[PDB]
């Protein structure tokens, strides 16, 4: 029930938070782009758990 | 006298509960079983193991 919504809360809360700090890194020098790369996550039956 | 006792065989409801060893029946029909002792039974109960 709630497994669904909070995993999907703390995915954006991290893609917001890494674009953040790009968004305050873009005038240093040796600095590279993050982004984030998720995954879903199953059980054994068919219904998801989240993210 | 009591004649005897007989039991009524319509089919109940099918909840699911996203095991994996787990079958049930819809229509007509038994699982067979076998004891240790070598008789054979009928069953419709449906949770297996290992």
């Amino acid at each position: 029930s709630f497994s669904q919504a909070v995993s999907g809360l703390n995915a954006a809360a991290t893609n917001l938070d890494v674009i953040g700090n790009n968004i305050a890194n873009s005038a240093t020098y040796g600095f590279k782009s993050g982004t984030a790369s998720f995954a879903d996550m199953f059980a054994g039956s068919k219904v998801g758990l989240g993210v | 006298k009591v004649a005897g006792i007989t039991q009524d065989f319509t089919d109940g409801t099918t909840t699911n509960t996203g095991r994996g060893l787990d079958v049930a029946i819809s229509q007509n029909g038994f699982f067979r079983l076998v004891d240790s002792n070598g008789s054979v039974f009928y069953s419709r109960n449906g949770q297996f193991k290992l």
